[PDB]
């Protein structure tokens, strides 16, 4: 009965600390995977947005190229 | 004499506690200082078996207080009696255990019972010839449950060969709404099954139907009921106190009471059943004693006894009256009812008289019973248990604390093999 009690209490805190652990891992993926996202996104944005420039530059190139 | 200790548990054990030792005490002549103030030596032959000797010729109760929760006992260090006990003999903590008994019996009970176990061994170690141990607590809350079932677990180890003795208050619905007190009553009765000698099943159904029916109180309290607990507790240890033949240690109580060993819950019984302050002014007879003490309305557990059969009676009679007289109305009793008694033990109800009577009565009558009928209390508790158990509700309240559904089944087991026991008895033939 003794060593019974003690795996009882040990059990309490074992399942208590799996919680945290499990709810910092998961917190921590969640945090990453949204950070890459979010970077992927305004990072794909600002390339439109550069290809914009490319084509404008190529315009005017045409333009001048004309005699 | 031969020495018991006396320890309190969780809220409802340290009322009926302290309520058992103001009356006792007034019954010996200890006032709250510890000073002895009445006129016989009565009295005084065997109050060593409950109060240790100071100097200065005081008195003080060999109780030891235990809660998880400072609130009872702040309450009880200022009752009326409140200074008669030893204060390094209260040993209370701090969070309290919720009405759950996992945490009273493996988390914060833990905690606190090396403390408790540390002033009962204090308390023995100064006894001449200790003959064990009696505990008060309710079944249905967490820390008189739990705590307390571990500390019976853990002074058992300590102490083999002594008797263990509890005064257990069974839970109703009637009493409290609290869902839980069914699963903390079923793991409960499961450690007092293996691991007590006697026990005696105060029902809260039981004297909230006496104080709603009989004594005609509209809204009863807690008060209202510790009263009738209190008159039982009296009267059921009397033999142990006073001088006498019969029942006079907790030993030769449990060779008279208890056949098989698993069946040591008993029933007990009282008359003439009173309320508190409202007054006495006829003494009963000693035919009226005696009818009225075996009436199922007079018993503190829910049971009716024409469902079962007496293995075994003990039954106190108290204040001056005819011995012969008290046997006439035994005797009568059986014989008019010898159906109710097994006749497969012979002579199985022993009497016995004592000149003292208590507090504000000329007479009065104890019954301590030992019948098949007390299978009606667990059956219902078991009822109640399996309706939530089946679904497995509220069992995070328990496998927060760490246990396993496997302990929940095993109380479950061996309460429906107690049970089941009885049934085996009340239906031997010879
Ligand atoms: C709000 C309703 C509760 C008061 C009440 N009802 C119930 O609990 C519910 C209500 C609806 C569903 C089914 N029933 C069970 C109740 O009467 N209860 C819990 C009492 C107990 C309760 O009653 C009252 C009227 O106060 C309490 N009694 C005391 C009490 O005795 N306190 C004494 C001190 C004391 C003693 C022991 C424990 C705590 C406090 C103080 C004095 C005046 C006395 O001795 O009578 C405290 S709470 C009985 C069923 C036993
Ligand atoms: N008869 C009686 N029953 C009580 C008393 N106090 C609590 N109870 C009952 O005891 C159960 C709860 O137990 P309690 O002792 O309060 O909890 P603990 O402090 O965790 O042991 C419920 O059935 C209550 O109705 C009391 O003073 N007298
Ligand atoms: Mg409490």
């Amino acid at each position: 009965k003794r060593e019974h009690e003690r795996e009882v209490i040990q059990k309490a805190i074992e399942e208590n600390n799996n919680f945290i652990k499990m709810a910092k891992e998961k917190l921590a993926q969640k945090m990453e995977s949204n950070k890459e996202n979010r970077e992927a996104h305004l990072a794909a944005m600002l390339e439109r947005l550069q290809e914009k420039d490319k084509h404008a530059e190529e315009v005017r190139k045409n333009k001048e190229l004309k005699e | 004499m031969r020495e018991i200790v006396h320890i309190q548990a969780g809220q409802c054990g340290n009322q009926i506690g302290a309520k058992f030792w103001e009356v006792i005490s007034d019954e010996h002549g200890i006032d709250p200082t510890g000073s002895y103030h009445g006129d016989s030596d009565l009295q005084l032959e065997r109050i060593n078996v409950y109060y240790n000797e100071a100097a200065g010729n005081k008195y003080v109760p060999r109780a030891i207080l235990v809660d998880l929760e400072p609130g009872t006992m702040d309450s009880v260090r200022s009752g009326p009696f409140g200074q008669i006990f030893r204060p390094d003999n209260f040993v209370f903590g701090q969070s309290g255990a919720g009405n759950n008994w996992a945490k009273g019996h493996y988390t914060e009970g833990a905690e606190l019972v090396d403390s408790v176990l540390d002033v009962v061994r204090k308390e023995s170690e100064s006894c001449d010839c200790l003959q064990g141990f009696q505990l008060t607590h309710s079944l249905g809350g967490g820390t008189g449950s739990g705590m307390g079932t571990l500390l019976i677990s853990k002074i058992r180890e300590e102490y083999p060969d002594r008797i263990m003795n509890t005064f257990s208050v069974v839970p109703s619905p009637k009493v409290s709404d609290t869902v839980v007190e069914p699963y903390n009553a079923t793991l409960s009765v499961h450690q007092l099954v293996e691991n007590t000698d006697e026990t005696y099943c105060i029902d809260n159904e039981a004297l909230y139907d006496i104080c709603f029916r009989t004594l005609k109180l509209t809204t009863p309290t807690y008060g209202d009921l510790n009263h009738l607990v209190s008159a039982t507790m009296s009267g059921v240890t009397t033999c142990l106190r006073f001088p006498g033949q019969l029942n006079a240690d907790l030993r030769k109580l449990a060779v008279n009471m208890v056949p098989f060993p698993r069946l040591h819950f008993f029933m007990p019984g009282f008359a003439p059943l009173t309320s508190r302050g409202s007054q006495q002014y006829r003494a009963l007879t000693v035919p009226e004693l005696t009818q009225q003490m075996f009436d199922a309305k007079n018993m503190m557990a829910a049971c009716d006894p024409r469902h079962g059969r007496y293995l075994t009676v003990a039954a106190v009679f108290r204040g001056r009256m005819s011995m012969k007289e008290v046997d006439e109305q035994m005797l009568n009793v059986q014989n008019k009812n010898s159906s109710y008694f097994v006749e497969w033990i012979p002579n199985n109800v022993k009497t016995a008289v004592c000149d003292i009577p208590p507090r504000g009565l000329k007479m009065s009558a104890t019954f301590i019973g030992n019948s098949t009928a007390i299978q009606e209390l667990f059956k219902r508790i078991s009822e109640q248990f399996t309706a939530m158990f089946r679904r497995k509700a509220f069992l995070h309240w328990y496998t927060g604390e760490g246990m396993d559904e496997m302990e929940f089944t095993e109380a479950e087991s061996n309460m429906n093999d107690l049970v089941s026991e009885y049934q085996q008895y009340q239906d031997a033939t010879a």
